[PDB]
Protein backbone atom coordinates (compact mmCIF):
# COMPACT_ATOMS: atom_id res chain seq x y z
CA UNK A 1 0.00 0.00 0.00
CA UNK A 2 1.91 2.83 -1.39
CA UNK A 3 1.15 6.70 0.17
CA UNK A 4 -1.25 8.44 -2.25
CA UNK A 5 -0.01 11.46 -3.46
CA UNK A 6 -0.19 14.66 -1.86
CA UNK A 7 -1.25 17.85 -4.34
CA UNK A 8 1.01 20.47 -3.90
CA UNK A 9 -1.27 23.61 -2.71
CA UNK A 10 -0.44 27.37 -1.68
CA UNK A 11 -0.62 28.95 1.93
CA UNK B 1 -21.72 13.32 29.18
CA UNK B 2 -20.56 10.89 26.89
CA UNK B 3 -18.15 13.51 25.67
CA UNK B 4 -16.47 13.74 29.19
CA UNK B 5 -16.15 9.81 29.50
CA UNK B 6 -14.03 10.05 26.42
CA UNK B 7 -11.49 13.22 27.92
CA UNK B 8 -11.81 11.02 31.11
CA UNK B 9 -9.74 8.03 29.35
CA UNK B 10 -8.04 9.98 27.27
CA UNK B 11 -6.35 11.70 30.47
CA UNK B 12 -6.40 8.01 31.93
CA UNK B 13 -3.75 6.74 29.40
CA UNK B 14 -1.34 9.82 30.81
CA UNK B 15 -0.72 7.95 33.15
CA UNK B 16 2.56 6.09 32.98
CA UNK B 17 2.92 2.99 35.90
CA UNK B 18 5.93 0.86 37.16
CA UNK B 19 5.57 -2.00 40.28
CA UNK B 20 8.67 -3.33 40.83
CA UNK B 21 7.15 -5.39 43.29
CA UNK B 22 3.88 -6.44 41.97
CA UNK B 23 3.69 -7.73 38.84
CA UNK B 24 0.02 -8.87 39.12
CA UNK B 25 -0.99 -5.28 39.66
CA UNK B 26 1.13 -4.29 36.81
CA UNK B 27 -0.77 -6.48 34.21
CA UNK B 28 -4.09 -5.31 35.47
CA UNK B 29 -3.05 -1.47 34.84
CA UNK B 30 -1.72 -2.32 31.50
CA UNK B 31 -4.74 -4.04 30.62
CA UNK B 32 -6.60 -1.47 31.76
CA UNK B 33 -4.86 1.27 29.85
CA UNK B 34 -5.07 -1.29 26.80
CA UNK B 35 -8.46 -1.70 26.75
CA UNK B 36 -9.38 1.78 26.94
CA UNK B 37 -7.52 2.62 24.25
CA UNK B 38 -9.01 -0.19 21.96
CA UNK B 39 -12.47 1.07 22.88
CA UNK B 40 -11.96 4.71 21.81
CA UNK B 41 -9.90 3.15 18.47
CA UNK B 42 -13.33 1.82 18.04
CA UNK B 43 -15.32 4.19 18.96
CA UNK B 44 -13.76 7.26 16.53
CA UNK B 45 -13.79 4.96 13.84
CA UNK B 46 -17.36 3.96 13.72
CA UNK B 47 -19.43 6.90 15.03
CA UNK B 48 -19.65 10.16 13.53
CA UNK B 49 -19.68 13.63 15.19
CA UNK B 50 -17.73 12.81 18.00
CA UNK B 51 -14.82 14.57 18.03
CA UNK B 52 -15.97 18.11 19.84
CA UNK B 53 -13.42 20.90 20.25
CA UNK B 54 -12.21 19.98 23.79
CA UNK B 55 -11.14 16.82 23.03
CA UNK B 56 -8.66 18.04 20.17
CA UNK B 57 -5.78 19.22 23.29
CA UNK B 58 -6.54 15.76 25.17
CA UNK B 59 -5.85 13.48 21.96
CA UNK B 60 -2.56 15.64 21.43
CA UNK B 61 -1.70 15.57 24.96
CA UNK B 62 -2.39 11.91 25.26
CA UNK B 63 0.12 11.64 21.89
CA UNK B 64 3.08 13.42 23.35
CA UNK B 65 2.78 12.09 27.18
CA UNK B 66 3.03 8.83 25.34
CA UNK B 67 5.75 8.78 22.27
CA UNK B 68 7.78 11.95 22.99
CA UNK B 69 9.99 9.52 25.13
CA UNK B 70 13.42 9.56 24.83
CA UNK B 71 14.90 6.93 22.58
CA UNK B 72 17.07 3.65 23.52
CA UNK B 73 20.12 2.66 22.28
CA UNK B 74 10.45 -1.56 21.79
CA UNK B 75 8.80 -3.57 24.05
CA UNK B 76 5.67 -1.91 25.25
CA UNK B 77 4.65 -2.36 21.37
CA UNK B 78 1.28 -3.43 22.31
CA UNK B 79 0.64 0.33 24.01
CA UNK B 80 2.29 2.00 21.56
CA UNK B 81 0.52 0.22 18.50
CA UNK B 82 -2.90 1.60 19.75
CA UNK B 83 -1.30 4.64 20.61
CA UNK B 84 -0.25 5.50 16.88
CA UNK B 85 -3.77 3.81 15.69
CA UNK B 86 -5.49 5.82 17.52
CA UNK B 87 -4.20 8.89 16.75
CA UNK B 88 -4.35 8.03 13.10
CA UNK B 89 -8.09 7.42 12.79
CA UNK B 90 -8.34 10.49 14.92
CA UNK B 91 -6.44 12.46 11.77
CA UNK B 92 -8.45 10.48 9.17
CA UNK B 93 -11.54 11.18 10.84
CA UNK B 94 -14.68 12.92 8.31
CA UNK B 95 -14.56 14.78 11.78
CA UNK B 96 -11.37 16.25 12.12
CA UNK B 97 -10.96 19.95 11.87
CA UNK B 98 -7.27 20.96 10.89
CA UNK B 99 -8.58 24.79 11.51
CA UNK B 100 -8.89 23.82 15.70
CA UNK B 101 -5.99 21.37 15.58
CA UNK B 102 -3.49 23.41 14.43
CA UNK B 103 -3.23 24.89 17.70
CA UNK B 104 -2.26 22.30 19.15
CA UNK B 105 -0.27 20.27 16.54
CA UNK B 106 2.06 22.71 15.91
CA UNK B 107 6.45 23.08 14.88
CA UNK B 108 7.17 21.67 17.92
CA UNK B 109 4.90 18.80 18.02
CA UNK B 110 6.19 18.05 14.05
CA UNK B 111 9.75 18.18 15.59
CA UNK B 112 9.44 16.09 18.81
CA UNK B 113 7.17 13.80 16.09
CA UNK B 114 10.25 13.33 13.76
CA UNK B 115 12.72 12.57 16.67
CA UNK B 116 11.02 9.36 16.91
CA UNK B 117 12.14 8.28 13.36
CA UNK B 118 15.28 7.81 14.41
CA UNK B 119 13.62 4.77 15.78
CA UNK B 120 15.21 1.03 15.43
CA UNK B 121 11.83 -0.27 15.29
CA UNK B 122 10.35 -1.01 11.47
CA UNK B 123 7.36 -1.09 12.98
CA UNK B 124 6.80 2.60 14.58
CA UNK B 125 8.83 3.86 11.63
CA UNK B 126 5.81 2.84 9.29
CA UNK B 127 3.26 4.03 12.02
CA UNK B 128 5.14 7.32 11.61
CA UNK B 129 5.73 7.69 8.13
CA UNK B 130 2.09 7.35 7.66
CA UNK B 131 1.53 9.61 10.75
CA UNK B 132 3.65 12.61 9.09
CA UNK B 133 2.16 11.92 5.74
CA UNK B 134 -1.45 12.85 7.18
CA UNK B 135 -0.26 16.00 8.82
CA UNK B 136 1.81 17.12 5.90
CA UNK B 137 -1.65 16.79 3.64
CA UNK B 138 -4.16 18.28 6.27
CA UNK B 139 -1.52 21.00 7.80
CA UNK B 140 -1.27 24.11 4.61
CA UNK B 141 0.88 25.38 7.14
CA UNK B 142 3.03 23.24 8.24
CA UNK B 143 3.95 21.68 4.91
CA UNK B 144 6.96 24.42 4.06
CA UNK B 145 8.25 24.02 7.77
CA UNK B 146 8.27 19.93 7.53
CA UNK B 147 9.84 20.01 4.25
CA UNK B 148 12.76 22.17 5.70
CA UNK B 149 13.90 20.14 8.74
CA UNK B 150 13.50 16.66 6.70
CA UNK B 151 15.90 18.87 4.04
CA UNK B 152 17.77 19.21 7.58
CA UNK B 153 18.26 15.34 8.72
CA UNK B 154 19.67 14.42 5.07
CA UNK B 155 21.82 17.23 5.08
CA UNK B 156 23.13 15.51 8.57
CA UNK B 157 23.07 12.22 7.21
CA UNK B 158 24.86 13.18 4.26
CA UNK B 159 27.79 15.56 4.85
CA UNK B 160 27.49 15.55 9.19
CA UNK B 161 28.30 12.27 10.82
CA UNK B 162 24.60 11.39 11.78
CA UNK B 163 23.25 8.41 11.08
CA UNK B 164 19.95 7.92 10.47
CA UNK B 165 17.47 4.99 10.17
CA UNK B 166 14.71 6.61 9.09
CA UNK B 167 16.13 7.50 5.63
CA UNK B 168 14.00 5.18 3.62
CA UNK B 169 10.38 6.13 5.38
CA UNK B 170 11.17 9.86 5.01
CA UNK B 171 11.97 9.26 1.25
CA UNK B 172 8.38 7.16 1.02
CA UNK B 173 6.92 10.82 2.23
CA UNK B 174 8.69 12.35 -0.18
CA UNK B 175 7.77 10.67 -3.10
CA UNK B 176 4.10 10.95 -2.31
CA UNK B 177 4.71 14.65 -2.11
CA UNK B 178 6.81 15.26 -5.57
CA UNK B 179 3.67 12.95 -7.71
CA UNK B 180 1.78 16.12 -6.39
CA UNK B 181 3.65 18.90 -7.48
CA UNK B 182 2.66 21.76 -9.56
CA UNK B 183 3.54 22.46 -13.12
CA UNK B 184 6.58 24.28 -13.45
CA UNK B 185 8.86 22.73 -10.80
CA UNK B 186 9.78 25.86 -7.71
CA UNK B 187 13.70 26.56 -7.80
CA UNK B 188 13.79 24.73 -4.42
CA UNK B 189 12.77 21.92 -5.52
CA UNK B 190 14.99 21.75 -8.36
CA UNK B 191 17.84 22.15 -5.95
CA UNK B 192 16.89 19.69 -3.34
CA UNK B 193 16.54 17.25 -6.20
CA UNK B 194 20.32 18.44 -7.31
CA UNK B 195 21.84 19.23 -3.99
CA UNK B 196 19.98 16.44 -1.78
CA UNK B 197 18.63 13.32 -3.32
CA UNK B 198 21.51 12.82 -5.81
CA UNK B 199 24.31 13.06 -3.41
CA UNK B 200 22.14 10.48 -1.14
CA UNK B 201 23.77 7.89 -3.51
CA UNK B 202 27.27 8.42 -2.55
CA UNK B 203 26.43 7.22 1.49
CA UNK B 204 27.62 3.61 1.93
CA UNK B 205 24.45 2.51 3.80
CA UNK B 206 22.24 3.45 0.49
CA UNK B 207 21.60 -0.54 0.41
CA UNK B 208 18.54 0.56 2.99
CA UNK B 209 16.87 3.04 1.13
CA UNK B 210 17.76 2.99 -2.48
CA UNK B 211 14.53 1.64 -3.41
CA UNK B 212 12.89 5.14 -2.13
CA UNK B 213 15.49 6.92 -3.63
CA UNK B 214 15.11 5.86 -6.81
CA UNK B 215 11.40 6.49 -7.08
CA UNK B 216 11.99 9.97 -5.97
CA UNK B 217 14.14 10.87 -8.79
CA UNK B 218 12.30 8.89 -11.27
CA UNK B 219 9.18 11.21 -9.95
CA UNK B 220 11.20 14.27 -10.58
CA UNK B 221 11.83 13.12 -14.19
CA UNK B 222 7.93 12.37 -14.25
CA UNK B 223 7.35 16.12 -13.90
CA UNK B 224 9.88 17.67 -15.68
CA UNK B 225 11.58 16.19 -18.33
CA UNK B 226 14.62 18.41 -18.33
CA UNK B 227 16.38 17.38 -15.32
CA UNK B 228 16.67 14.02 -17.31
CA UNK B 229 21.00 15.05 -17.80
CA UNK B 230 22.08 16.56 -14.94
CA UNK B 231 20.95 13.16 -12.83
CA UNK B 232 21.52 10.91 -15.33
CA UNK B 233 25.24 12.49 -15.26
CA UNK B 234 25.24 12.30 -11.75
CA UNK B 235 24.69 8.76 -11.51
CA UNK B 236 27.33 7.69 -13.80
CA UNK B 237 29.33 10.33 -11.52
CA UNK B 238 28.52 8.77 -8.16
CA UNK B 239 28.69 5.32 -10.21
CA UNK B 240 30.48 2.30 -8.37
CA UNK B 241 34.15 2.97 -10.23
CA UNK B 242 35.20 -0.43 -8.37
CA UNK B 243 33.02 -3.21 -9.72
CA UNK B 244 31.23 -4.26 -6.62
CA UNK B 245 27.55 -5.68 -6.71
CA UNK B 246 26.28 -2.33 -5.53
CA UNK B 247 26.38 -1.96 -9.34
CA UNK B 248 23.27 -3.55 -10.13
CA UNK B 249 21.47 -1.66 -7.46
CA UNK B 250 22.29 1.25 -9.98
CA UNK B 251 21.68 -0.56 -12.88
CA UNK B 252 18.21 -1.31 -11.37
CA UNK B 253 17.70 2.81 -10.96
CA UNK B 254 18.77 3.72 -14.13
CA UNK B 255 16.55 1.31 -16.31
CA UNK B 256 13.51 2.60 -14.08
CA UNK B 257 14.99 6.20 -15.41
CA UNK B 258 15.28 5.04 -19.00
CA UNK B 259 11.47 3.23 -18.70
CA UNK B 260 10.11 7.44 -18.30
CA UNK B 261 12.91 9.07 -20.36
CA UNK B 262 12.43 11.52 -23.20
CA UNK B 263 13.88 10.01 -26.89
CA UNK B 264 15.15 14.21 -27.28
CA UNK B 265 16.49 14.10 -23.68
CA UNK B 266 17.85 10.34 -24.16
CA UNK B 267 20.27 11.17 -27.21
CA UNK B 268 21.74 13.72 -24.51
CA UNK B 269 23.22 11.47 -22.11
CA UNK B 270 22.64 7.85 -24.64
CA UNK B 271 26.82 7.99 -25.12
CA UNK B 272 28.10 8.34 -21.68
CA UNK B 273 25.52 5.78 -20.41
CA UNK B 274 26.26 2.85 -22.23
CA UNK B 275 29.82 3.59 -22.49
CA UNK B 276 29.11 2.25 -18.54
CA UNK B 277 26.60 0.25 -19.66
CA UNK B 278 28.94 -2.19 -21.55
CA UNK B 279 31.74 -2.01 -19.21
CA UNK B 280 28.88 -3.64 -17.21
CA UNK B 281 28.50 -6.46 -19.71
CA UNK B 282 32.40 -6.50 -19.23
CA UNK B 283 31.97 -7.06 -15.66
CA UNK B 284 33.78 -9.59 -13.77
CA UNK B 285 30.52 -9.63 -11.50
CA UNK B 286 28.03 -12.24 -13.50
CA UNK B 287 25.34 -10.83 -11.38
CA UNK B 288 26.29 -7.25 -12.19
CA UNK B 289 26.55 -8.47 -16.59
CA UNK B 290 23.28 -10.29 -15.83
CA UNK B 291 21.37 -7.32 -14.99
CA UNK B 292 22.78 -5.04 -17.98
CA UNK B 293 21.98 -7.20 -20.16
CA UNK B 294 18.83 -7.50 -18.86
CA UNK B 295 18.34 -4.22 -20.57
CA UNK B 296 17.21 -5.93 -23.63
CA UNK B 297 14.11 -6.79 -22.50
CA UNK B 298 12.65 -3.33 -22.26
CA UNK B 299 10.59 -2.67 -25.36
CA UNK B 300 11.26 0.54 -25.09
CA UNK B 301 14.43 0.85 -24.14
CA UNK B 302 14.75 -0.78 -27.87
CA UNK B 303 13.39 1.37 -29.86
CA UNK B 304 15.29 4.48 -27.86
CA UNK B 305 18.68 1.95 -29.27
CA UNK B 306 17.03 1.12 -32.77
CA UNK B 307 16.66 4.52 -33.48
CA UNK B 308 19.99 5.48 -32.43
CA UNK B 309 21.92 2.47 -33.55
CA UNK B 310 24.51 4.68 -35.67
CA UNK B 311 25.82 5.86 -32.18
CA UNK B 312 24.86 3.48 -29.60
CA UNK B 313 26.52 0.23 -31.71
CA UNK B 314 29.85 1.40 -32.18
CA UNK B 315 30.13 1.87 -28.45
CA UNK B 316 28.55 -1.72 -26.92
CA UNK B 317 30.73 -3.93 -29.71
CA UNK B 318 33.69 -1.81 -31.00
CA UNK B 319 34.59 -4.65 -32.77
CA UNK B 320 31.88 -5.46 -34.77
CA UNK B 321 30.52 -1.04 -35.65
CA UNK B 322 32.60 2.05 -36.00
CA UNK B 323 32.11 5.79 -35.72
Amino acid sequence: KKLSPIIEDDR
Amino acid sequence: DQEKLFIQKLRQCCVLFDFVSDPLSDLKWKEVKRAALSEMVEYITHNRNVITEPIYPEVVHMFAVNMFRTLPPEAAWPHLQLVYEFFLRFLESPDFQPNIAKKYIDQKFVLQLLELFDSEDPRERDFLKTTLHRIYGKFLGLRAYIRKQINNIFYRFIYETEHHNGIAELLEILGSIINGFALPLKEEHKIFLLKVLLPLHKVKSLSVYHPQLAYCVVQFLEKDSTLTEPVVMALLKYWPKTHSPKEVMFLNELEEILDVIEPSEFVKIMEPLFRQLAKCVSSPHFQVAERALYYWNNEYIMSLISDNAAKILPIMFPSLYRN
